C-alpha cells in the first residue's frame, strides 16, 4: 500500500534522512538499507512497532530478502508514515495491568526470573540475549523487579 | 482438521469437521413440519406433521408409519445448525426428545461426552476409542470449554484451572448404575494428572497412581451381571497439588467392601478377580505355593455362581495384578503373604464337618485344615478345636462352649470375611504409604468413584448398602443444583423466583438413615439377643407400612426369590430380603481362632487381627456406613463439584446400541433435564467483586482508575458496561457479579486475547529501547 501523503516538514524528513545515513551498511555509501534493518530504523526514530507491522511495511518478506533487499530513503519514508499513524501503543495502566498477571500475591513486585521467561516465551518471543540486555541491572537485594518501575523505564528511552 | 490437529486421529471421534458441518447446514428441515413425537415403545420418535383436525396432529414417523396424537404430545426438534451439539444447554428448544436425540446423534458418531450445562453426561461406548492417549492429553491442557470438545480429560482440566484460580479444593462427582461407565472414567482423571505430570516403591508417583487400581480391582472387583468389572466397594482419590498445581501426592479412602461375596456368590456371578487370576495358571508357582489345584470347583467357597467370564483373560489380568504390586514397590513376602492368605481363604471352604456319635460337631478329614494351617501360619489342631470348642471366660477362669455343625461351619466363613476384607483394608493402608510424598501439598482434586445403583433377583443388605449411596450422592447433586444455587440468588438479592425442580429425595434418605429409620431399626435390634429376623421384618412394617410413602410391600413373582419389602429408590423400586441382616450388621467372630490369627506366625496375618475388636465396641456395619458416608458428604460440601453423568445404553453390553426407554429412565432420575434447564434459567457463574476487580480490569483499566477509592460495585457496573458485551447477561448481587451462562467463558477469551496483546506491546517497547541504546552508540563513533 505504497500510496500514502507525506504529513512530515521539510526539517523533520531532513532529521529522519540525517538517521537514515547512520544505517547505511553499503560499501558506495549508495543510502538504502536492507529490509532488515527497517526495523533498526522505525525505532531509532521514536517508534516501537511490533515484529508483525514491520513485516506489514515491508509487504510479507522472505527470510533471504530481509537480508538481500535493499531500500532508498523514498521508499522508506512511507513506511515511516504509515508505522507512526498507530497509537494505540498501550497507555501504562495496561502494561502494569498485563505484568500485574504474574504478582501471585499482590505486593507490586514480580519474580526477576519469572518475568525474564515472560518476555522470552509469550506474545513475539524476545531472544536471551535481548531479555539479559534488557533486564541489566534491573531486579533488586531479592531478585525481583517492581513491574510498576519496570514499565516507567521501558517507557522512558 | 486446523484447531483440531492437536488431538490426531483422536480428532474425528471428538468433534465433526467443519466440511460435515456445513453438509449438515444444508439438510431438508420445515421449522413447521418436522417435529418429535410420543412412542409407547421407542419413548419419542421424529416426524413430519402431514396435517391435524379437532387437536389431533396426523404425521409419518422415522420407521414410516402413520399415527395421530393430541396437544401436549407434539415437540418442535432443533434446527439442523443444533446437529451434534457440544453444550446442550445451548439448545433452542430443550426438552426430552432435544436432549434424547443429540445425545443419540453424538454416540451414533463415537462422541461420547456431551455437555449439560455446567455438568457433563457419558454415554458407555462398549467399544474402546482412540481418545485416552497421551497426545489428547497435552490437546485439552490449558484449553477452554470452547477452544475443546467435551471429554473427561476437559472436565479434568477445568476441575484444577478452579483449583489454582480460586485456591481450593475440587471434587469429581462420578455417578451412574451399575456398568455405566464410572470406575473407567475416574481412571481417565488419574491418567489425565498423571501424564500431564510425566511431561515437565518401584515406579514414579504418577506411575503407582495408576497402578493402584488394577491392584485394588483384583481384589475388590467382581463380575456381577451388569458389569463384567463391577465395584464392590467405593473409593474417594485425592490427587494432592502444591501451589503452582505440580503433582504432589495422592491418597485413597475406600468404603464397605462386599464381604459376602468371599464366601457367597448368585446365579450370574463371580467371586473377586483374584481368585480365578491365580487359578489361571499364568504363574503355575503361585498353584504350588498356595497347595492348590487349577479348578475352580474344587473351591466351594468361589464355584456358586460362575467361574469364567468371555470378557475377562484371567491369566493377562494375572500379570496385570501382580506387576501392579511390583510397581507400588511391595515386597516380595508382602506380595505372597497376600496370596498365601488367598489360598488359605479357598482351603477354608473346604473345611468338613460332622457331628460327634450321639449336638456337637467334629472334623470330617483334616487334609483342608492342615493347608489352611500351613499358609496361615497355624496348628491345624489348635485351629480345629478353636473352631468346634470355642473358649468362653467365667470370670477368673475359661469355659469351653460347644457347637454344632452349623455353627461351625458359619464360623468358618465369618472369619474367612474378616481374613479377606481385612486384607483389603490392609493393601490399601499399604498403597497410601507408597503414595505419600514428603512433598508439600496446598489443595486437591478429589475423584468419587461408588458402587452403582443395583438391582438383583435377589437384593440382601449389601444391595440397600450400595444403593442407599447413589440415593444420597444423587441428592449431593440434587441439593447442589437447586437447592444451593436458587438459595445464593436470594442471599445474594438477586431478582428469582423460586422453581420446585422436584429434584427431592429427602424422604426416602430419611426412611433409611434417620432415627427409627431401616438402619436405625437393624441398629437397635442388634441390641436384643431374643431378636429374629421376622422381629425386625416386623418392626419395620409396624414403624413405616402406610406411614414412609417409600415403604412398600414387597412385590414377590412366581419362580423368583422371596422380599420382603420393597424401597421406592429413585433409579427404582427394589425388593428387599431382611433374612440374615442381624448377623451382617454385628458381624461375630470366633474371638478364640482370632486369637490364634494373632499369634500366627504369618507376619501378615498377626498384623491384620492385632488390634481386633467389635461388638453389636457396640459399632455396627450400618452405623459405621451411615458415619463414613456423611463425614465423605460433608467434606464434599467444601469442595468445588464437576458432576459427570455416566449413562448405559443397553442391557446387552452391545457397542453403539441406544435402548431408548433405559436411556431415558436414567436422563429423568438423574436430572438431567432440570440441571440444564437451571443453567439456561439461572445464572451458574458468579465472583465477588474484589475477585472480578481484580482479574477483570485488565480488559480496560481506565473504567477502574488507579488514582481513588472506587467501590467494587461500582467499579464492576463501569467495567462491564465499557465492554463490548450483551448486557442483559450480567446481574449485580450483594457481594458478587452473577453471569448468565456463557459470559464468564467470553470474559475469559477477551482476557486471554488482551493479555497477549499487552505482552507483544510490552515486547515492541522492549525492543525499541534496545534499539535506541544500539543507536546513542552509532551516534558516538
Ligand atoms: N469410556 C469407555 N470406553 C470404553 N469402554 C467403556 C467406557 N466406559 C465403560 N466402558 C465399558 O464398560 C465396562 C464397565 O465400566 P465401569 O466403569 O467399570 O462401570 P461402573 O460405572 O459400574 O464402575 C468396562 O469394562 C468397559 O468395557
Ligand atoms: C462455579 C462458579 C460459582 N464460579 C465462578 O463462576 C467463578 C469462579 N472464580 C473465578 C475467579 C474464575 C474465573 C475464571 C477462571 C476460574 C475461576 N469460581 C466459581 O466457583
Ligand atoms: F458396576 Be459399577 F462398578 F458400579
Ligand atoms: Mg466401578
Amino acid at each position: 500500500p505504497s500510496k500514502i501523503k507525506i504529513e512530515f516538514t521539510p526539517e523533520q524528513i531532513e532529521e529522519f534522512k540525517e538517521a537514515f545515513t547512520l544505517f547505511d551498511r553499503t560499501p558506495k555509501c549508495e543510502m538504502k538499507i536492507t529490509y532488515g534493518q527497517c526495523g533498526d530504523v522505525l525505532r531509532a526514530l521514536g517508534q516501537n512497532p511490533t515484529q508483525a507491522e514491520v513485516l506489514r511495511v515491508l509487504g510479507k518478506p522472505k527470510q533471504e530478502e530481509l537480508n538481500s533487499k535493499m531500500m532508498d530513503f523514498d521508499t522508506f519514508l512511507p513506511m515511516l508514515q504509515h508505522i507512526s499513524k498507530n497509537k494505540d501503543t498501550g497507555t501504562y495502566e495496561d502494561f502494569v495491568e498485563g505484568l500485574r498477571v504474574f504478582d501471585k500475591e499482590g505486593n507490586g513486585t514480580v519474580m526477576g526470573a519469572e518475568l525474564r521467561h515472560v518476555l522470552a516465551t509469550l506474545g513475539e518471543k524476545l531472544t536471551e540475549d535481548e531479555v539479559e540486555k534488557l533486564m541489566a541491572g534491573q531486579e533488586d537485594s531479592n531478585g525481583c523487579i517492581n513491574y510498576e518501575a519496570f514499565v516507567k523505564h521501558i517507557m522512558a528511552g | 482438521d486446523a484447531e483440531m490437529a492437536a488431538f490426531g486421529e483422536a480428532a474425528p471421534y471428538l468433534r465433526k469437521s467443519e466440511k460435515e458441518r456445513l453438509e449438515a447446514q444444508t439438510r431438508p428441515f420445515d421449522l413447521k413440519k418436522d417435529v418429535f413425537v410420543p412412542d409407547d415403545k421407542e419413548e419419542f420418535v421424529k416426524a413430519t406433521i402431514l396435517s391435524r383436525e379437532g387437536g389431533k396432529v396426523t404425521a409419518e414417523t422415522e420407521h414410516g408409519k402413520t399415527v395421530t396424537v393430541k396437544e401436549d404430545q407434539v415437540l418442535q426438534q432443533n434446527p439442523p445448525k443444533f446437529d451434534k451439539i457440544e453444550d446442550m444447554a445451548m439448545l433452542t428448544f430443550l426438552h426430552e426428545p432435544a436432549v434424547l436425540y443429540n445425545l443419540k446423534e453424538r454416540y451414533a458418531s463415537w462422541m461420547i461426552y456431551t455437555y449439560s450445562g455446567l455438568f457433563c453426561v457419558t454415554i458407555n461406548p462398549y467399544k474402546w476409542l482412540p481418545v485416552y492417549n497421551a497426545e489428547v492429553v497435552a490437546a485439552y491442557r490449558g484449553k477452554k470449554r470452547s477452544e475443546a470438545p467435551p471429554h473427561i480429560f476437559s472436565i479434568s482440566d477445568n476441575a484444577y484451572q478452579y483449583m489454582l484460580t480460586d485456591r481450593e479444593n475440587q471434587s469429581i462427582l462420578i455417578t451412574g448404575e451399575s456398568g455405566a461407565g464410572k470406575t473407567v472414567n475416574t481412571k481417565r482423571v488419574i491418567q489425565y494428572f498423571a501424564v500431564i505430570a510425566a511431561i515437565g516403591g518401584k515406579g514414579t508417583l504418577e506411575d503407582q497412581i495408576i497402578q493402584a487400581n488394577p491392584a485394588l480391582e483384583a481384589f475388590g472387583n467382581a463380575k456381577t451381571v451388569r458389569n463384567d468389572n463391577s465395584s464392590r466397594f467405593g473409593k474417594f482419590i485425592r490427587i494432592h497439588f502444591g501451589a503452582t498445581g505440580k503433582l504432589a501426592s495422592a491418597d485413597i479412602e475406600t468404603y464397605l467392601l462386599e464381604k459376602s461375596r468371599v464366601i457367597f456368590q448368585l446365579k450370574a456371578e463371580r467371586d473377586y478377580h483374584i481368585f480365578y487370576q491365580i487359578l489361571s495358571n499364568k504363574k503355575p508357582e503361585l498353584l504350588d505355593m498356595l497347595l492348590i489345584t487349577n479348578n475352580p470347583y474344587d473351591y466351594a467357597f468361589i464355584s456358586q455362581g460362575e467361574t469364567t467370564v468371555a470378557s475377562i483373560d484371567d491369566a493377562e489380568e494375572l500379570m496385570a495384578t501382580d506387576n501392579a504390586f511390583d510397581v507400588l514397590g511391595f515386597t516380595t513376602e508382602e506380595k505372597n503373604s497376600m496370596y498365601k492368605l488367598t489360598g488359605a481363604i479357598m482351603h477354608f471352604g473346604n473345611m468338613k464337618f460332622k457331628l460327634k456319635q450321639r449336638e456337637q460337631a467334629e472334623p470330617d478329614g483334616t487334609e483342608e485344615a492342615d493347608k489352611s494351617a500351613y499358609l496361615m501360619g497355624l496348628n491345624s489342631a489348635d485351629l480345629l478345636k478353636g473352631l468346634c470348642h470355642p473358649r468362653v471366660k467365667v470370670g477368673n477362669e475359661y469355659v469351653t462352649k460347644g457347637q454344632n455343625v452349623q455353627q461351625v461351619v458359619y464360623a468358618k466363613g465369618a472369619l474367612a470375611k474378616a481374613v479377606y476384607e481385612r486384607m483389603f483394608n490392609w493393601m490399601v493402608t499399604r498403597i497410601n504409604a507408597t503414595l505419600e510424598t514428603k512433598q508439600p501439598r496446598q489443595y486437591f482434586i478429589g475423584v468419587l468413584d461408588i458402587a452403582g445403583f443395583e438391582i438383583f433377583d435377589f437384593n440382601s443388605f449389601e444391595q440397600l448398602c450400595i444403593n442407599f449411596t447413589n440415593e444420597k450422592l444423587q441428592q449431593f447433586f440434587n441439593h447442589h443444583m437447586f437447592v444451593l444455587e436458587q438459595e445464593e440468588y436470594k442471599k445474594e438479592g438477586i431478582e428469582w423466583e423460586f422453581i420446585d425442580f422436584g429434584m427431592d429425595l429427602q424422604a426416602c434418605i430419611d426412611l433409611i438413615e434417620k432415627p427409627m429409620g431401616i438402619m436405625s431399626i437393624l441398629e437397635e435390634e442388634c441390641m436384643f439377643p431374643k431378636a429374629t429376623d421376622m422381629t425386625f421384618k416386623a418392626k419395620l412394617f409396624d414403624n413405616h407400612l402406610g406411614k414412609s410413602s417409600n415403604f412398600q410391600k414387597p412385590r414377590n413373582i412366581k419362580g423368583k426369590p422371596e422380599a420382603h419389602f420393597s424401597l421406592i429408590h429413585y433409579a427404582g423400586t427394589v425388593d428387599y430380603n431382611i433374612i440374615g441382616w442381624l448377623q451382617k450388621n454385628k458381624d461375630p467372630l470366633n474371638e478364640t481362632v482370632v486369637d490364634l490369627y494373632k499369634k500366627s506366625s504369618l507376619k501378615m496375618l498377626s498384623s491384620l487381627f492385632a488390634n481386633y475388636a467389635g461388638f453389636d465396641s457396640f459399632q455396627t456395619v450400618s452405623a459405621l456406613h451411615r458415619e463414613n458416608l456423611n463425614k465423605l458428604m460433608t467434606n464434599l460440601r467444601s469442595t468445588h463439584p464437576h458432576f459427570v453423568r455416566c449413562i448405559i445404553p443397553n442391557e446387552t453390553k452391545s457397542p453403539g446400541v441406544i435402548d431408548n426407554p433405559l436411556v431415558m429412565h436414567q436422563l429423568r432420575c438423574n436430572g438431567v433435564l432440570e440441571g440444564i434447564r437451571i443453567c439456561r434459567k439461572g445464572f451458574p457463574n458468579r465472583i465477588l467483586y474484589g475477585d472480578f476487580r481484580q482479574r477483570y480490569r485488565i480488559l480496560n483499566p481506565a473504567a477502574i482508575p488507579e488514582g481513588q477509592f472506587i467501590d467494587s460495585r461500582k467499579g464492576a457496573e463501569k467495567l462491564l458496561g465499557s465492554l463490548d458485551i450483551d448486557h442483559n447477561q450480567y446481574k449485580f448481587g450483594h457481594t458478587k457479579v452473577f453471569f448468565k451462562a456463557g459470559l464468564l467463558g467470553l470474559l475469559e477469551e477477551m482476557r486471554d486475547e488482551r493479555l497477549s496483546r499487552i505482552i507483544t506491546r510490552i515486547q515492541a517497547q522492549s525492543r525499541g529501547v534496545l534499539s535506541r541504546m544500539e543507536f546513542k552508540k552509532l551516534l558516538e563513533r
